[PDB]
């Protein structure tokens, strides 16, 4: 009764260089519900950021999406770190234009 | 249409 | 096409922190449409779709009252579950409830759910018929007595083929524009050399609805469920959804390789080629 979140971090649309768009951070596939999720713009975390209401799959476990509003540059590196009961330190993923 | 609920 | 609704409820307990966390939100098909938060100011049920919005004061008065006398029942289930098991009250545990049915292309009933789990597990659920209960272990057999003694299926069963369906087929209706599209994939590939001997392909779908997707590599025709990641479903945020599936190959031979894709909103399924 314990279970890892998947986690994916992505755009909403195809990237575009001063273009607005929106960040995700989708977290899923995991047990208990408690979840930290912070969105990381240059290793500090985005203020201003949402997420969806609490919900769960077939098989009762959990999934969120957080985002925030945003315009990519070609500089400007982000990321989302999680934290879980399952999760030894909080993990951190880069966001990849690719993916 | 949100369910009635029972006692466990 | 076939069209589902579903109430997710969760219940948290915080011991020492006060009341147990209660959220529930509704959906049709993958279109979520209300919200009931313990922990919000309002304290009543919140609209989460534009079409909802209709709805009479009536409406959110009586939804309101069903949702919010669940999240007192839920509460006491928590303390009943731990006499049950006789688990800690320092410990906290979760409690969780699915209900909803489904129906086909003309809004005929198919089929009904009402099940909860307890801590992510399987803990009563009612039958395929709708008239029995399966209990998950001896606990779950205490609230099958009583479900059984108290004959909750009788009221269940009628609101599931008839309350539950006449709700979903209403808000098909007045959700009509949005509930009743069905956006197709746009599919493109990408190439991405890992190795001077290898390369990634990356066949991708974006703003497709609804979310059930089937993305699938070949090898000369030949299926490949081995060498390929697929990552899950992902929402667009927009109401649309997401997913990739990928390939490492031998430098040279991404042509043998095509990438298929199956969503409701293809007249035929698609082959796409390097």
């Amino acid at each position: 009764i314990q279970r890892t979140p998947k986690i994916q971090v992505y755009s909403r649309h195809p990237a575009e260089n001063g273009k607005s768009n929106f960040l995700n951070c989708y977290v899923s596939g995991f047990h208990p519900s408690d979840i930290e999720v912070d969105l990381l713009k240059n290793g500090e975390r985005i203020e201003k950021v949402e997420h969806s209401d609490l919900s769960f799959s077939k098989d009762w476990s959990f999934y969120l999406l957080y985002y925030t509003e945003f315009t990519p540059t070609e500089k400007d590196e982000y990321a989302c770190r999680v934290n879980h009961v399952t999760l030894s330190q909080p993990k951190i993923v880069k966001w990849d234009r690719d993916m | 249409r949100y369910p009635l609920t029972f006692g466990w | 096409g076939s069209h589902s609704m579903r109430y997710f409820s969760t219940s948290v307990s915080r011991p020492g922190r006060g009341e147990p966390r209660f959220i529930a939100v509704g959906y049709v098909d993958d279109t979520q449409f209300v919200r009931f938060d313990s922990d919000a100011a309002s304290q009543r049920m919140e609209p989460r779709a534009p079409w909802i919005e209709q709805e009479g004061p009536e409406y959110w008065d009586e939804e309101t009252g069903k949702v919010k006398a669940h999240s007192q029942t839920d509460r006491e289930n928590l303390r009943i579950a731990l006499r049950y098991y006789n688990q800690s009250e320092a410990g906290s545990h979760t409690l969780q409830m699915m209900f909803g049915c489904d129906v086909g292309s003309d809004g005929r009933f198919l089929r009904g759910y009402h099940q909860y789990a307890y801590d992510g597990k399987d803990y009563i659920a009612l039958k395929e018929d709708l008239r029995s209960w399966t209990a998950a272990d001896m606990a779950a057999q205490i609230t099958k007595r009583k479900w059984e003694a108290a004959h909750v299926a009788e009221q269940q069963r009628a609101y599931l083929e008839g309350t539950c369906v006449d709700g979903l087929r209403r808000y098909l209706e007045n959700g009509k524009e949005t509930l009743q599209r069905t956006d197709p994939p746009k599919t493109h590939m990408t190439h991405h050399p890992i190795s001077d001997h290898e390369a990634t392909l990356r066949c991708w779908a974006l703003g497709f609805y609804p979310a059930e997707i089937t993305l699938t590599w070949q090898r000369d025709g030949e299926d490949q469920t081995q060498d390929t990641e697929l990552v899950e479903t992902r929402p667009a945020g927009d109401g649309t959804f997401q997913k990739w599936a990928a390939v490492v190959v031998p430098s040279g031979e991404e042509q043998r390789y095509t990438c298929h894709v199956q969503h409701e909103g293809l007249p035929k399924p698609l082959t796409l080629r390097w």
